[PDB]
């Protein structure tokens, strides 16, 4: 199967290594694989934007509300207490209702512990924690993203 | 760098004199029987364009006359003076019958869309006006320049209206929302005339710093067409592409649109009785036939510039 | 100069001994900023 | 997981800050 | 054209010397019904408020970038010239 | 001398809950520029409705220039979000915006906003909104949950106070006694509520929120073991521990059913502040209530 | 005390008011106005004042700079870093506003970073002062092989004999021999190759005189062949040695 231990995300903001969460986790992060080869979550603007608390990118509807995984239509959030959105870097996907989660990387640098039950997390970020809290600090508007489009320009899911 | 395209040489070969002011500005008819100036007299003229006769002869402006147009497709006569006043002279009975108003200072230029009928005056209280022609009803006031503005043009295609000031600044403005777009601040002094190709999509705007040309509709910086250092006063292009640059000293420049290379130099003589300081070109025109050229001369005269047909390539060979 | 400095300070006189015993449509600059232009923030700044 | 006013920077390619 | 005509019988219109609506409010905080019915003016009546209140000018739109060539300092002969 | 105040002219009000009233269907009266802003004096289309039955008439009293500046009703000068007073907003977020007092500055500064907001998207009151993400401090506390129709209430028929009323219960002012004319509540200017100035009402709500302890704790020397009482058998010790989660990491999380309390420290002093502001009456996990005290 | 002091402060106000509204282009009265404002210790009403002097005209050199300098003069420095990045993109070609940012964020600032800001200039293509000081703040901050790019892009900037003598000075003087004959070189090849300066080569030839004296007789009888009295005096100097 595609279990990758850390994967690259190269964007306008950086060059950020995350770790995925694959052995609590792994059908998210072998789907999360097969979307960074597919290029589902790279080119793809930022949806979500909150203030400094999570800032989501790679979701294709741009809408915060939409987008596709690679297990088909809408994904299960299975949530597990080793991948818990806590702490600083923690990987996440923002899902706005249960059972129903795309191909998004959320990045948050705040405790989401409220929000860690409803959402299944990817994994974490091992490096590009400063670049995430920088474009997470970036003041947005009331549909969650700026005027300015921030998106993914490579994905590099080794391993 | 390619060579530029040879263009003849042009001559003067008549001068008319009978104004009692100076001749601030120049239209042509369009069926180009006559043309019109208007002067510091307060009296506007029309005269024959080939036999050089002064037909008519209007008073009614209490100031100096800065701009006269003719309208194209209606037979109204378009004046603006120094008396914050504009006048549309219906020519069916030669007599004023509307009366624009509502400048706080002296009007020093004006230009007519082609196409929609609605009328557009510079000013020097540092305002345009967009004026409807037949309700007489200032429908927009454009402000944003800090000085008086020089010059107005106005054109069919996107932006519709262009502004040079006083400030060295030139506007490209919105005619449906009366703001500006396009603001270009690359003159250093004040830019006095702007004139447009009529197929190229192009513009170019006059400075004593130097001349400019640009792109619409961006306003984006193609060219820029050095010498002829002085206050360029006037400018106007020929179909051909030849570019004519009147200064305020007397001396005329002529260009190539294309590649911006001056090919001529003419600084013509004054009135018999006259100062050297009373020489300067305010205004000047070509006619519809694109053959001659018609300057207004600060020395009270009409020069009329025609093509010198006995110039061939050789005999005037085009440098670099 | 001198004779409004005098006018000024018997105002003053006077005004105390109202005082120990309209606006006219104006602005009083005194009391806040007359016309307040805020700086243009970018890039920098924590305040003070 | 196992841890437990200024103005919005611009970078477009390798142009360093847009101004 | 047809937006300078607009804006010239606007002008017009207000210039000259002289139905109910429905709407759905959602207050956001279920829906509204709302009959939009505007009162009758009465025409024997005087404007309400004055209107000559002069206030000083505003601020501008926000300057341009001064695009110039590279400033020539004159010498000290073009000084006293 | 081409600078004036332009006028606003525009549909679809800005008004409360409570002030609308109760019924879906409500006919609506419109002015053009029938009155001036209370305020900024300008005029402003004016809207007057019946809010419900036995109601006043109620219409609104501020331009919606200075209504979209302050986030407020345009008739109840109350927070939209809220239902409380400027002032006492101001007190909870930022006191540091303020106004012009004299007409000239205060028409020059409200056509300087009114072109600003034009130049906006057009419904966004400004950056004070950006500075209004953090909530709940304590307004949430006080704030009313309920329509109050009370406010809505008629006037008191001055001839029945002299006792001349002679519509008698035709007369659709109320034929009450009024409150009292020494009570320092009674004198209300408009512009003092509208700047959070010295407004008696946000004075007495200040002091009642001030003397209500529901973020204090710490009644305990240096020790971050804080009882929480009101869980009992229905809150264990999972939901301690996922509230506490949030905080970091927990020094110790319990529950015991028999003085039904639960036991909640943390290794940092400031998680355990955090997890003891957060559960002094105004935490719910499970069903449970929780208020925070020393155990 | 404190009612006179109000009064004073008012009328004074009500004066500079209204010497504002009798002539508004007069910037003279807007910069009193600061100065008075800023010597009552208000900071906020003196960069209202100076923000509204702004506003009537943005194009005056001395408005900028006072109010910089205010912003300087107290412990703003977050304000007067906004204040310069507003100066450097409205007005590009004012060079005295590039170099007073940078003495206040190397000297004040001491910040690197800086540089990159100063790399902005550098796309605007100053005067050889700016490079001349850029060289020096380079070599301030002991960078060299960053000091031989900016001499690079200077040289090809600017092309001149006494930048190319410089950038020979400069190659001699950071201890890169070989770097400094190949500098020569390329203006022996590209400056003045076909013009005959005769100034590049006897800067070559004093070079190789340093290096080896045959080359550096060698390089005195080629500029002999190619050429005048200095060419001569270079040609004796070396047939003397
Ligand atoms: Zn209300
Ligand atoms: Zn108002
Ligand atoms: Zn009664």
């Amino acid at each position: 199967s595609w279990q990758p231990p850390n994967v690259y995300l190269e964007t306008s903001m950086g060059i950020i290594v995350l770790e995925l969460y694959w052995k609590h986790a792994p059908k998210t992060c072998k789907n999360f694989a097969e979307l960074a080869r597919r290029g589902y979550y790279n080119g793809t603007k930022f949806h979500r934007i909150i203030k400094d608390f999570m800032i989501q990118g790679g979701d294709p509807t741009g809408t915060g509300r939409g987008g596709a995984s690679i297990y088909g239509k809408q994904f299960e959030d299975e949530l597990h207490p080793d991948l818990k959105f806590t702490g600083a870097g923690i990987l996440a996907m923002a899902n706005a209702g249960p059972d129903t989660n795309g191909s998004q990387f959320f990045v948050t640098l705040a405790p989401t512990q409220w929000l860690d039950g409803k959402h299944t997390i990817f994994g974490r970020v091992c490096q590009g924690i400063g670049m995430v809290n920088r474009v997470g600090m970036v003041e947005t508007n009331s549909q969650d993203r700026p005027v300015d489009d921030v998106k993914i320009i490579k994905a590099y899911p080794s391993g | 760098m390619p060579k530029p395209q040879w263009h003849p040489p042009w001559k003067l070969y008549r001068v008319i004199s009978g104004h009692l002011g100076w001749v601030r500005c120049i239209a042509v008819e369009p069926g180009n029987q006559w043309f019109v100036t208007g002067s510091a007299d307060r009296t506007i003229k029309i005269w024959d364009l080939a036999s050089g006769k002064l037909k008519l002869s209007l008073t009614g402006h209490i100031s100096t006359v800065r701009g006269v147009i003719v309208s194209t497709r209606s037979p109204y006569l378009f004046s603006c003076g120094e008396d914050k006043q504009v006048k549309c002279w219906d020519l069916e009975y030669n007599k004023v019958i509307r009366h624009y108003h509502g400048h706080l200072s002296a009007v020093y230029g004006l230009d007519l869309h082609p196409t929609i009928d609605v009328l557009v005056t510079c000013s020097r209280d540092s305002t345009a006006r967009i004026w409807d022609v037949r309700t007489k009803a200032s429908v927009h006031t454009l402000s944003g320049h800090t000085n008086a503005v020089a010059t107005v043009r106005c054109q069919a295609a996107e932006p519709q209206i262009i502004t040079g000031s006083h400030d060295t600044t030139i506007r490209l403005w919105d005619l449906v929302a009366g703001k500006t777009r396009v603001t270009l601040t690359n003159h250093k002094k004040s830019v006095r005339a702007v004139v447009l190709h009529p197929r190229h999509y192009t513009f170019a705007s006059g400075s004593p710093d130097n001349i400019k040309q640009w792109k619409f509709p961006d306003g984006s910086f193609i060219q820029n067409l050095s010498g002829h250092n002085a206050i360029i006063n006037t400018l106007t292009v020929n179909s051909d592409g030849v570019l004519v640059s009147g200064a305020d000293n007397g001396t005329m420049h002529l260009w190539d649109w294309r590649t911006g290379y001056n090919f001529q130099r003419v600084h013509a003589a004054v009135q018999p009785g006259s100062l050297d300081s009373e020489s300067g070109i305010f205004a000047c025109a070509f006619d519809q036939s694109e053959s001659r050229l018609l300057t207004a001369e600060a020395d009270k005269t009409i020069k009329v510039y025609r093509e010198d047909d006995t110039a061939t390539e050789e005999t005037h060979p085009v440098s670099w | 100069k001198a004779r409004e400095k005098q006018l000024e300070e018997a105002r003053r006189l006077a005004a105390l001994q109202k005082r120990r015993e309209k606006r006219k449509r104006g602005v009083d600059y005194n009391a806040e900023i007359p016309f307040e232009k805020k700086p243009a923030l970018g890039f920098y700044d924590t305040s003070e | 997981p196992e841890i437990h006013n200024a103005l919005a920077i611009q970078v477009d390619s390798e142009g360093k800050i847009k101004y | 054209r047809v937006a300078l005509e607009k804006s010239v019988s606007q002008k017009v219109a207000a210039a000259m010397p002289v139905p109910a609506q429905y709407i759905r409010y959602t207050p956001s905080q279920k829906q509204r019904v709302i009959r939009m019915v505007e009162m009758q003016k009465d025409p024997m009546e005087p404007p309400r408020f004055k209107i000559n209140k002069k206030i000083p000018r505003g601020p501008p739109s926000p300057p341009a970038p001064v695009m110039h060539s590279p400033s020539r300092k004159m010498t000290v002969k073009e000084q006293q010239e | 001398t081409y600078n004036r105040q332009n006028w606003e002219d525009a549909d679809f009000p800005i008004l409360c809950q409570t002030c609308l009233g109760e019924n879906p269907y409500i006919r609506m009266t419109k002015e053009k520029y029938g009155k001036e802003c209370k305020i900024c004096a300008r005029p402003f289309t004016v809207f007057r409705w019946c809010p419900g039955v036995r109601m006043r008439f109620k219409k609104t009293e501020v331009c919606q220039t200075c209504s979209k500046l302050k986030n407020v009703c345009q008739t109840c000068l109350l927070d939209l979000e809220y239902g409380l007073p400027i002032q006492v907003r101001d007190a909870g977020l930022s006191f540091k915006d303020d106004m012009p007092k004299s007409d000239v500055n205060k028409e020059y500064y409200t056509q300087n906003m009114e072109r600003e907001i034009s130049n906006s998207d057009g419904t966004r009151p400004v950056g004070m909104l950006g500075k209004a993400t953090s909530t709940s401090d304590m307004l949430l506390k006080l704030a009313r949950t309920t329509p109050y129709y009370k406010r809505n209430r008629p006037h008191i028929c001055s001839f029945w106070v002299k006792g001349e009323c002679k519509r008698g219960e035709e007369c659709p002012y109320r034929h009450e006694k009024p409150t009292d004319p020494d009570d320092p509540l009674a004198d209300q200017n408009i512009k003092d509520r509208y700047y959070g100035i010295n407004d008696p009402v946000a004075d007495k709500l200040l002091k009642r929120a001030s003397t209500m302890p529901r973020l204090d704790p710490p009644e305990d020397k240096t020790i971050t073991t804080l009882y929480v009482g009101g869980l009992g058998d229905t809150i264990t010790e999972t939901d301690l521990r996922n509230h506490f989660y949030q905080f970091g990491e927990i020094r110790t999380i319990t529950v015991v059913q028999r003085q039904q309390c639960a036991f909640i420290q943390f290794a940092t002093r400031q998680a355990a502040e955090v997890a003891a502001e957060k559960s002094f009456n105004k935490l719910i996990v499970n069903g449970r209530r929780l208020n925070v005290k020393w155990g | 005390d404190e009612e006179e002091l109000n009064d004073y402060k008012l009328r004074k106000r009500k004066t500079f008011e209204d010497n504002i509204r009798k002539n508004r282009t007069v910037i003279s009265n807007w910069i009193k106005y600061a100065q008075w404002e800023e010597s009552l210790k208000e900071i906020q009403r003196a960069r209202s004042i100076y923000e509204r002097a702004l506003d009537v005209d943005y194009r005056n050199i001395t408005l900028w700079l006072k109010y910089a300098e205010m912003e300087m003069k107290n412990r703003q420095v977050n304000h007067a870093r906004n204040i310069w990045d507003r100066a450097i993109t409205t007005l590009p070609r004012v060079n005295q506003f590039w170099y007073k940012y940078t003495y206040m964020e190397e000297m004040l600032g001491n910040v690197a970073g800086a540089r990159q800001v100063f790399e902005r200039w550098m796309e605007w293509q100053p005067e050889e002062q700016a490079w001349h000081s850029y060289i020096n703040f380079e070599l301030r901050y002991k960078e060299v092989d960053r000091a031989r790019t900016i001499y690079e892009r200077f040289v090809l900037v600017h092309p001149d004999v006494k930048n190319w003598i410089k950038y020979a000075r400069f190659e001699e003087k950071h201890a890169y021999f070989a770097h400094a004959r190949k500098v020569y070189e390329r203006a022996v090849e590209f400056f003045g190759d076909e013009h005959m300066d005769e100034h590049l080569y006897v800067a070559f030839a004093k070079f190789e005189e340093n290096q080896k004296e045959f080359e550096r007789v060698r390089v005195i009888y080629k500029y002999a062949l190619d050429r005048a009295q200095e060419l001569f005096k270079n040609y004796t100097i070396f047939e003397k040695k």
